[PDB]
DNA sequence: ATCAATATCCACCTGCAGATACTACCAAAAGTGTATTTGGAAACTGCTCCATCAAAAGGCATGTTCAGCTGATTCAGCTGAACATGCCTTTTGATGGAGCAGTTTCCAAATACACTTTTGGTAGTATCTGCAGGTGGATATTGAT
DNA sequence: ATCAATATCCACCTGCAGATACTACCAAAAGTGTATTTGGAAACTGCTCCATCAAAAGGCATGTTCAGCTGAATCAGCTGAACATGCCTTTTGATGGAGCAGTTTCCAAATACACTTTTGGTAGTATCTGCAGGTGGATATTGAT
């Protein structure tokens, strides 16, 4: 009886931005899950990598960008570097 | 009296096969297989339901990948009929074995 | 303003 | 009427494997060599499997287990946990 | 008074989870305070590109509900989430119908 | 006037060139195409020497490996001469392509 | 300043002896015309994808020098990892 | 002249134990130093990954061995395992 | 009486270089004492294992200095170091000798 | 061509498995306020990378010549595809208990600190020596005849 | 099965390049030996979900008949190997110039940490409905003629 995260919360809302009338099984659900910690895991591990090789104690938005350079094909990359610029931004600029 | 000719219902397996997601192994028989090989590495094993079918799904689409490969290395030898030394020719160049 | 596809469409507005 | 577990992996079975991925004629041959890669698969991946069961001291194999053991051999699976 | 970093980076994916995540994760000692929200928007991103394209193939098959089917069509339908995830296995998502043309009948 | 057959000279190059380990492409021709193709992702690069001989070091290992590969597929072909159609089903067969 | 000779069709210095001396290593007997063009496209190819990767990491380390560990990286990331020139 | 350090001093030891007339270019000690490297990494990279997915935060000797026993194939698995368990109940039972 | 873990544990391969390495390297947040130990370990085996089979290839070749070379020839002709390291380039290594038994000629 | 057998396709229907939706409870995100750590900015090295050039082996290009390989053709025999049945195995659905996982408890083990001691790197120096590269001369291989 | 052209082998014989092996030497790291923290093995127990086991159901084993595919034999066209010949470009080994990696010292941001306040996300639950079957009847496909 305790505490199994997911990301089918997060999932769900990007779903009814982009098709508001469809829905999704559970086991489409558990691929979007399996996708979003392989993902993590890729970006995560390549920026843990970046930040050893140039002896540094610290991931920032930096890594996590190279990272998604290495990681990601082409135009993939191109729409994600500037959707996380983006985010950062809009961040940064928040009181 | 009305026969198919040979290679008239292949073709509409393939066509049936690739339109579904079904397993194409009968489950017990695949768990029987599991159940065995582990054995042999540690006995009195249990097994969730899932983590028997999480290998049935790894295991056909690994040897569904193998067909398509092994398919390409008939097709090379300007043949149709898949063979042992197409499967073994696949497994050798995707650095499996050899 | 949220989410830009590959193929042009959004992620709606606020 | 008794016979191996292996080849409750069955002629029409291996068949429709082979439909999957496009194949229009199989040599009788493929049979027995489909069971023998099936069984290499089976036993690389149970093995990994199981050393992660002995590693959490557990005497049932979870999925995870097995998610965990694909991951490393190159098969990653998606819809399992992970 | 509290608004979730998400809400302030633009983000429905969870910023504060994503930090989390990479601090339990042994990535490195310290954790910039962009890392996560860029972080989370690449997998937002990512998400919806997949959740576009597998809807527009579940839209075509007449169905309103996304299956494994529809993600594997969406995925091995596109150059570049095919190569992303080339060494990936989605259970249950079949195969692209695909035959030889050698392999077609004569007449 | 005396000839070897052809095959002779080849066998007697297979046997020469699996004895040794020095890179078979010229040094500074390879650096040229590794500053042309550099220079045009970023322009005012510099290399380690060591940067260069690295990456020919992969490029012979990475060649020579295609071409066994590639010598297996004319020979399920029932060839003894490489084609493009063999490189193209190694790079199929090794995922380096779809 | 000097600046830079212009570098043009490099890819000829892999030329036909040099394909057949590494196909030989590989252990061919016999090479199709054709062969020599197929390996300089892959060739391209190969060095595209790794010197890509290498100099990512160049830039990342805010450096003008491609290091022998930037090439190793590259092809550790591309699953040729190379052992003698550091890591 | 930034001290860069290297496994080339236990190399040679080692050597000399199993072949005690024979050499290494510092070429051939250039792989060996990338061979242990690189071995390193897997082990403490699978270790890494094992405690994670076990919820623990502790990497013992327990975690190094099945690492070993996952990436080493068969024999070298059992005579690595032995060297291993060996070299612990000895430093164990040596204070 | 200062005793290198090293000698303690009865090893050439140096525990406390190993045991900074798993620190600095963030791969958990803690080391137990005999992890290290284990590690130099089995890295001591398998480099004894590599030098044990080069020293033969050095010998056998009529020579006295292991290059990379010998190395190649050494892990190559070993089925389970062959497998341990089927994704690495040795630089200066060179292939195996291998003609495949249709290239050969006559009848 | 025709003619029929069988497969395939689309509209309509409908029961419930498997979605979406709703609620209260609390783990884990956010807020505030000190507590440490870092990652440029400036300012110098020497390292090493660019460049340019001169002389000479060493390999590249090209044209000629024909051995033998590839691939088109033909054809015979064997080997897989198709197919009609019932029985044997799997699939389905309904109970006992192994063991996963929930959780709290306390100590053996790992961290944190700041000492003292020793290893391993390097620069510098010399000091040695394995072997590459060369050169004959004796021996093996290949292909003509 | 003879012979000659030319490749290959192997044992000598050098001169270093690169290896080994001193130093002395020091700086950073590993070790030592308390002071402090805490993670995980231990033991208990509850409640999933896994193994087992007995009716419901279609998938598979089987043997026969032959369509058409594989592979064998043959042959001619022409591609690719060998090699001679001419010479361009790479290799090598200097010199000088400087760009830029690589260090080492202030720190003002930046992120960690310890504690408190708040709520988003989870797990029950409680409804809602997409769609997998099923049927009917039209049309397309395949293969006989
Ligand atoms: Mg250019």
């Amino acid at each position: 009886r305790s505490r199994k995260e997911s990301y089918s919360v997060y999932v769900y809302k990007v779903l009814k931005q982009v098709h508001p009338d469809t829905g999704i099984s559970s086991k489409a659900m558990g691929i979007m899950n399996s996708f979003v910690n392989d993902i993590f895991e890729r970006i995560a591990g390549e920026a843990s990598r970046l930040a050893h090789y140039n002896k540094r104690s610290t991931i920032t938005s930096r890594e996590i960008q190279t990272a998604v350079r290495l990681l990601l094909p082409g135009e993939l990359a191109k729409h994600a570097v500037s959707e996380g610029t983006k985010a950062v931004t809009k961040y940064t600029s928040a009181k | 009296p009305h026969r198919y000719r040979p290679g008239t219902v292949a073709l509409r397996e393939i066509r049936r096969y690739q339109k579904s997601t079904e397993l194409l192994i009968r489950k017990l028989p695949f768990q029987r297989l599991v159940r065995e090989i582990a054995q042999d590495f540690k006995t009195d094993l249990r097994f969730q339901s899932s983590a028997v079918m999480a290998l049935q799904e790894a295991c056909e689409a690994y040897l569904v990948g193998l067909f398509e490969d092994t398919n390409l290395c008939a097709i090379h030898a300007k043949r149709v009929t898949i063979m042992p030394k197409d499967i073994q020719l696949a497994r050798r160049i995707r650095g499996e074995r050899a | 303003p949220g989410a830009r596809l590959r193929s042009g469409r959004s992620t709606g507005a606020p | 009427v008794l016979r191996d577990n292996i080849q409750g992996i069955t002629k029409p079975a291996i068949r429709r494997l082979a439909r999957r991925g496009g194949v229009k004629r199989i040599s009788g041959l493929i049979y027995e060599e489909t069971r023998g890669v099936l069984k290499v698969f089976l036993e690389n991946v149970i093995r990994d499997a199981v050393t992660y069961t002995e590693h959490a001291k557990r005497k049932t194999v979870t999925a995870m287990d097995v998610v965990y053991a694909l991951k490393r051999q190159g098969r990653t699976l998606y819809g399992f946990g992970g | 008074k509290a608004k979730t970093r998400s809400s302030r980076a633009g983000l429905q994916f969870p910023v504060g989870r994503v930090h989390r995540l990479l601090r339990k994760g042994n990535y490195s000692e310290r954790v910039g305070a962009g890392a996560p929200v860029y972080l989370a928007a690449v997998l937002e991103y990512l998400t919806a590109e997949i959740l576009e394209l597998a809807g527009n193939a579940a839209r075509d098959n007449k169905k309103t509900r996304i299956i494994p089917r529809h993600l594997q069509l969406a995925i091995r339908n596109d150059e570049e989430l095919n190569k992303l995830l080339g060494r990936v296995t989605i259970a249950q998502g079949g195969v692209l119908p695909n035959i030889q043309a050698v392999l077609l009948p004569k007449k």
